[PDB]
């Protein structure tokens, strides 16, 4: 644990100082940072180090939920791993981009860190603050160039304030249809995976659309985005749009999806649990009472939850022995 | 006296002249006869226009000297076009647009179909400099050519920038098929010629801008244009731009109007799939494209897995007849990989160039050796299993609907007697009987019989896969020796009888071995036959090919004959006056093919390899081994009424 | 090897332009041509050199190269008593 | 008396289905089926039951495909499961197993999509036992469903027997044409990755194990790739299959390329 711990923190220490966010698009453009994120970063033998700790803090952060008080993280290192795991995830698009496949058990050991740092309530303190915006940004991102660079075939497409926080939340909102259609297992969408990805690439999903970044915009269908609805959003961030209006909702299919988005995101701090409560009475022409039911259902099971308790992503639901 | 060519020069010039009146109907009238007459065009006129002085030979809005049609050394298309371009759809100063106040957007759209079939007669006018002498330099500071027609791509409705795709398509198309495939040679004649800096390559995108575009109209021009275009692009020195179009098609295939849909897979079925196998062969950064995708480019198997299988299932008939017939125009181009005969995607291309440029039973079945191709058996039954299983694994209607039909005509096209390792699996394992278990219980359903345009196909396919079986199997139903297919053939015959049982209930007005009183579909089959007569005896429309009961009872005769070629006497004795009253009954209706199963009733009463193999060395050894060789009682009724309907 | 009488004749440079200008269009032809030009004795390294490109990709010319070598192999094949083309096509075709 | 009963029975489905409700509309064509059951119809019990069974397959993609619920407990599979039961009981007694067989493909389906891989594998196998004497290739498809559903459920020893028996049946009825010889590639690799991830004691390795592990210890890239990996992982190389894994990437399908992982993962 030291030694990861110690090695972790000298990889951050070898990055940059003022972090820029990841466009696969037009990366060489913007900056001269580039120049230095190739130079220290671009080497084999930094990039043969990086995804062995990878492998060394998904294996610690399995274990961290199981162990003594003596043996969790400290505080200080927790921004150096969430720094660790944004250079981790970038090492893997950025061999996407240039070489071949990474290693494709890199790929593993890079989304095992990501998605057993995004969820430990920690280092999701650490992600979803505002320090850390670009960063989580960086995440969005390459998280999707990974599933674009496998999942979806040249000529496809996945389901048929600055520009990167508008672009990486409409991202997300992609992500989570590709959920739908992309990443089930078993679905003929799903030929392209190879299947050791789709449940951390599932897990990856559900737990970077719950940031406050995400989650306002995630709720919202985008039957409602293609109707005129449009206010202006703030919350410190770009991106804090208010709640849906019920008068959107009496429509079936974009009720729906919002019952879709609700229960695969499930709940946050406990007001936005009160706010959809709010909303799916307000709903309450027969089938959308049938539809708001088993909303009210499925809010219901989702305080019933024996971890985090509305957090589909870490926690599931509490069954008792009869015997 | 066939007619001359000064006549067609005459019309030619009384129609440039008239472009030029002012109306609306006369020049659209003009420029509609210009161009279906650039599109058809008379021989002897189109010899004249090719020509360099033209119309010389045969007599011995506008503000420049464009030159009239007269004068010599250029052709008589070149000032057409400069005519056509100055007088309709540019103005002679600059890359800008004419208003919709000035010329209207029809006569801009007739005019650039006009200049796009002009083109494609003859491409260097494209290149022409607008104005012969040039326009007032103190007005006007540079002087532009005839490529702004170019710019339409972006002028407000469609039919204008749809019109611009399928100009470029023929721009590319006829540059590439005018000199053969030397373009830099060409390109060095003409920017020798004229000074305009116009490359191929800076026309691929605009049209690729025209596939990703708001109205149907416009993709479904572009997707024309693309038609036209494609393969005289993708054999060329520009074959990464072709398939890069290949692929922006490919991203097209679900759009919500049904022209742009079987445009689409009327573009992918004129490819071959081999010289396309060749240049994913060759490619390393094509098969990345955009967001940088690692893996492999798979466009032949999604071309026919995700685009014209998939289309067998949509819901308008028209589609699933277009995608049977882009199965059949692409089972011979498609290259699957490591066959025992060609090799590589290079053998295959040079075993179809050289060879190509190097050289009474019934219908139902064969009995030859039959010499058979060994690649296209393979590619045969590729595309028949991929076809099977999605009819067997099929959760709609309009799939089973659809692939009935797609198998019909890869039967009818593709038959099953000589291709018959193509068409086999499983049963009598080793000419063969493929697959015809599964078609069989589709007809014994209550749910397929009841529509009738896939009935009669599945009746024409069962009657060939059954019949297929003829030299090997033959030596109740004597004839058939083989057990296991004794029951099949059965189902057959007696489904056939009470169908044909049924149309005689449809054709005498009577209210209702074969006997469909005390089946309760057959009786739903009574009703729909029932509707679709009545629906014919209303209406008077007699030159119809589809009609749903004509071609269904000819279908119903047409494989009842090909089974009675199988049967005997001791299996048809108990049954031939029931067949002779069902034609005496049926015969005014449909008697073409009411007679050949009479005939063939009559018959059965009376007993009746790596590229220097196949470049030279093999039609070179079948060219010496040439030369060594060249060295040395109840018909007569029904006869009667044949004679006079004959008479 | 003899030249057209003062222009009276189709030589063969030229109708050999006409089959360069073949290359692409017709490759089954270029390739009889090209055993015509090995049967007699015409080995003029200029021309193989054009046909065989010795030093994406067009399509159909690659056969011709391909063909050609092969070809010109096998007349290698035949006599190969004079040390001249097995040198000059083993050092550049490889 | 019955035949208009049901017609109304009919209307009632085909209203419910306008309304779009789908629990209750299923009940209906079950009642359809009843009173074809009452008289003697045979194929139209049949269809009134499959479109019961299509009804309540529709109503779990609408409660856990579209509406991921976590209230979602599988009430309409179980009806399914029994309509589709009764369904195919009723073919099996009118004998045509083809449409028996289709049925076992669209409920294992069905089941594949809820995320239920050893059901799928399951009626997948019943369906290819049901489509051996008539259509073959129809059974190797179905075995190779199954294959695909028990790899995804970490069954791998099935998937051995089955790729082993989808080998075989392709031989006997290759002898290849056409699709049997993509069955056979198909086999050929994936049997070679499923010996290299389990590596059977010589006990438990049958002689079909024996002759193809001796064949390599198909295009010609990827089979040299193959031996190259087998000859690898006999020796324990472990940065020669890291070479092999970013240069086999591109030439496998997701299936073989799991199974690759899984070879390049238990080796180090």
């Amino acid at each position: 644990r030291e030694v990861t711990l110690a090695r972790v923190s000298g990889t951050v220490q070898q990055l940059p100082a003022v972090h820029h966010v990841f466009q696969p698009e037009l990366p060489a453009e913007p900056a001269a940072y580039w120049s230095k994120l190739n130079d220290l970063f671009g080497d084999a033998a930094l990039y043969q180090s990086l995804p062995t700790l990878a492998r060394a803090l998904a294996q610690y952060l399995v274990v961290v939920s199981k162990l003594p008080s003596h043996l969790h993280l400290p505080p200080e290192k927790e921004k150096d791993i969430v720094k660790f795991v944004v250079a981790t995830l970038e090492a893997l698009s950025w061999h996407l981009i240039h070489e071949q496949i990474p290693l494709s058990l890199d790929l593993q050991a890079g989304l095992d860190c990501c998605c057993l740092a995004l969820q430990l309530p920690g280092l999701w303190s650490v992600v979803s603050s505002t320090e850390f915006v670009t960063h989580a940004c960086s995440l969005i991102h390459c998280v999707h160039f990974i599933l674009e660079a496998v999942a979806v075939q040249p000529g496809e497409q996945l389901l048929s304030n600055p520009k990167y926080i508008t672009a990486a939340c409409e991202m997300v909102a992609e992500m989570v249809e590709s959920l739908q259609s992309v990443l089930a297992l078993g679905h003929k969408r799903n030929s392209g995976v190879p299947a050791f990805l789709t449940p951390l690439l599932r897990n990856i999903i559900i737990s970077l659309a719950r940031l406050p970044l995400v989650n306002s915009y995630t709720r919202v269908p985008p039957l409602v985005w293609k109707l005129g609805w449009s206010p202006k959003p703030g919350g410190d961030f770009g991106t804090a749009f208010p709640e849906i209006p019920v008068e959107f909702l009496q429509e079936k299919e974009v009720f729906k999806e919002f019952i879709y988005r609700i229960n695969t995101l499930g709940w946050t701090s406990r007001t936005q649990f009160e706010e959809t409560w709010a909303t799916l009475l307000g709903v309450l022409r027969t089938q959308i009472n049938v539809l708001a039911v088993q909303a009210i259902t499925s809010l219901v099971l989702s305080a019933m939850t024996v971890p985090v308790a509305g957090n589909p992503a870490v926690s599931c639901l509490e069954q008792q022995p009869r015997n | 006296v066939s007619p001359s060519a000064e006549q067609l020069v005459q019309v030619y010039e009384l129609t440039l002249h008239h472009t030029q009146h002012q109306d609306h109907n006369v020049v659209t009238g003009a420029l509609e006869l210009l161009q279906q007459l650039f599109r058809t065009p008379p021989p002897e006129l189109l010899q004249t226009l090719t020509a360099v002085g033209g119309i010389g030979q045969l007599t011995a809005r506008i503000k420049g000297d464009i030159g009239q049609s007269t004068d010599d050394d250029s052709a008589p298309l070149v000032h057409c076009v400069r005519l056509l371009s100055a007088s309709f759809l540019l103005t002679g100063g600059k890359n800008v647009l004419v208003p919709d106040r000035d010329v209207r957007v029809s006569v801009k759209a007739l005019a650039l179909s006009c200049v796009g079939a002009a083109v494609a007669l003859h491409p260097e006018s494209f290149f022409s400099k607008l104005y012969k002498v040039p326009l007032d330099t103190t007005e006007y500071p540079e002087e532009q050519y005839v490529s702004d027609i170019l710019n339409y791509i972006d002028h407000g409705d469609p039919q204008v920038r749809g019109a611009t795709a399928i100009l470029c398509g023929t721009l590319i198309c006829s540059i590439l098929s005018r000199s053969r495939f030397h373009v830099g040679d060409w390109m060095g004649t003409i920017r020798t010629l004229t000074g305009n800096t116009f490359s191929l390559a800076d026309c691929i995108p605009l049209l690729r801008k025209t596939l990703k575009d708001e109205s149907s109209v416009t993709c479904k021009l572009a997707c024309t244009a693309v038609r036209n275009c494609v393969m005289s692009l993708c054999s060329s020195s520009y074959s990464e731009l072709g398939l890069q179009l290949i692929i922006d098609v490919l991203t097209l295939r679900n759009s919500s109007y049904w022209l742009v849909r079987t445009e689409l897979l009327e573009t992918l079925a004129e490819i071959d799939f081999r010289l396309v196998s060749f240049l994913e062969a060759k490619a390393e950064n094509l098969h990345r494209g955009a967001h940088h995708y690692t893996g492999l480019l798979k466009l032949q198997e999604r071309v026919l897995n995700n685009v014209v299988i998939h289309l067998l299932g949509d819901e308008d008939p028209r589609v699933r007849h277009v995608a049977a017939a882009s199965l059949i125009r692409l089972v011979p181009k498609l290259f699957y990989k490591c066959d025992q005969g060609q090799a590589d995607p290079v053998v295959a291309v040079a075993r179809d160039q050289s060879s190509v440029y190097l050289k009474r039973i019934y219908r139902g079945y064969n009995l030859l050796p039959s010499i058979t191709d060994v690649t296209m058996e393979n590619n045969l039954s590729r595309v028949i299993a991929a076809v099977s299983h999605e009819l067997i694994t099929s959760t709609t209607r309009a799939l089973t609907f659809g692939c009935c039909e797609a198998l019909c005509l890869l039967s009818t096209a593709f038959p099953v007697c000589i291709w018959s390792l193509g068409w086999h699996c499983g049963v009598p394992p080793l000419c063969t009987v493929g697959m015809a278990t599964m078609i069989l219980t589709l007809l014994s359903s209550a749910w397929f019989p009841l529509d009738l345009s896939a009935h009669q196909d599945a009746l024409i396919l069962a009657g060939n896969l059954l019949a297929a079986s003829a030299p090997k199997s033959l030596r109740v139903w004597p004839a058939l020796g083989d057990r296991a297919l004794v029951p099949m053939v059965e189902q057959l015959f007696s489904h056939l009888l009470k169908v044909i049982n049924i149309c005689a209930h449809v054709l005498d007005d009577v209210a209702p071995l074969g006997s469909f009183y005390h089946l309760p579909s057959y009786l739903r089959l009574h009703d729909v036959l029932k509707a679709t007569h009545a629906n014919y005896k209303v209406t008077l429309d007699l030159q119809n090919s589809t009609e749903k009961f004509g071609g269904f009872l000819r279908s119903a005769l047409d494989v009842l004959s090909q089974i009675l070629e199988l049967a005997t006497l001791q299996d048809i004795g108990k049954c031939v006056e029931e067949i002779l009253g069902y034609l005496k009954s049926c015969f005014s209706r449909e008697p073409m093919m009411a007679t050949v199963c009479v005939q063939q009733l009559l018959k059965t009463l009376f007993g009746t390899p790596g590229l220097y193999h196949y470049c030279f060395m093999a039609p070179y050894t079948h060219f010496t081994q040439a030369l060594a060789d060249a060295s040395l009682r109840l018909f007569e009724p029904l006869v009667i009424k044949a004679l006079k309907q004959y008479t | 090897r003899s030249d057209g009488c003062g222009g009276s004749f189709y030589t063969l440079d030229s109708l050999n332009l006409r089959a360069r200008s073949m290359i692409t269009t017709h490759p089954a032809l270029v390739l009889l041509w090209c055993q015509i030009l090995l049967l007699v004795n015409h080995t003029d390294y200029r021309w193989w050199a054009e046909v065989q490109q010795t030093p994406l990709g067009m399509c159909n010319r690659e056969i011709v190269r391909r063909g050609a070598l092969i070809l010109f192999c096998d007349y290698v094949c035949q006599n190969l008593h004079d040390s001249e083309h097995l040198t000059w096509l083993i050092v550049n075709h490889i | 008396n019955v035949a208009e009963a049901g017609e109304q029975f009919g209307q009632l489905g085909r209203e419910l289905r306008a309304q779009e409700c789908l629990p209750y509309a299923a009940w209906c064509q079950l009642a359809v089926a009843r009173c074809q059951q009452a008289l003697f119809h045979g194929p139209g019990e049949a269809l009134a039951l499959t479109e019961a069974a299509r009804l309540f397959l529709r109503q779990e993609r609408d409660a856990r495909q579209r509406l991921v619920c976590p209230a979602a407990y599988g009430e309409p599979l179980q009806a399914a499961a029994s309509a589709l039961g009764a369904a195919v009981r009723l073919h099996l007694e009118l004998g045509q197993p083809a449409a028996a067989a289709a049925l076992c493909l669209e409920l294992a389906a069905a089941l594949r999509d809820l995320g239920q891989p050893a059901a799928a594998a399951g009626h997948f196998q019943r369906a290819a036992q049901l489509q051996l004497p008539q259509l073959p290739l129809a059974a190797l498809q179905a075995l190779g469903e199954a294959a695909s559903c028990q790899l995804l459920a970490r069954d791998y020893t099935g998937a051995l027997a089955v790729f082993t028996r989808m080998q075989r049946l392709a031989r006997e009825h290759g002898s290849a044409l056409g699709a049997f010889s993509d069955v056979l590639v198909r086999c050929e690799v994936s049997r070679v990755l499923l010996l290299l991830l389990l590596q059977p004691p010589p006990a438990k390795l049958l002689p079909e194990h024996a002759q193809t592990l001796e064949k390599y210890s198909l295009p010609e890239e990827l089979f040299l790739l193959l031996q190259s990996l087998v000859m690898a992982t006999h020796e324990k190389d472990t940065e020669a299959i890291k070479s092999l894994q970013v240069e086999m990437w591109p030439l496998l399908t997701a299936e073989q390329n799991h199974l690759l992982h899984l070879v390049l993962q238990e080796t180090i």
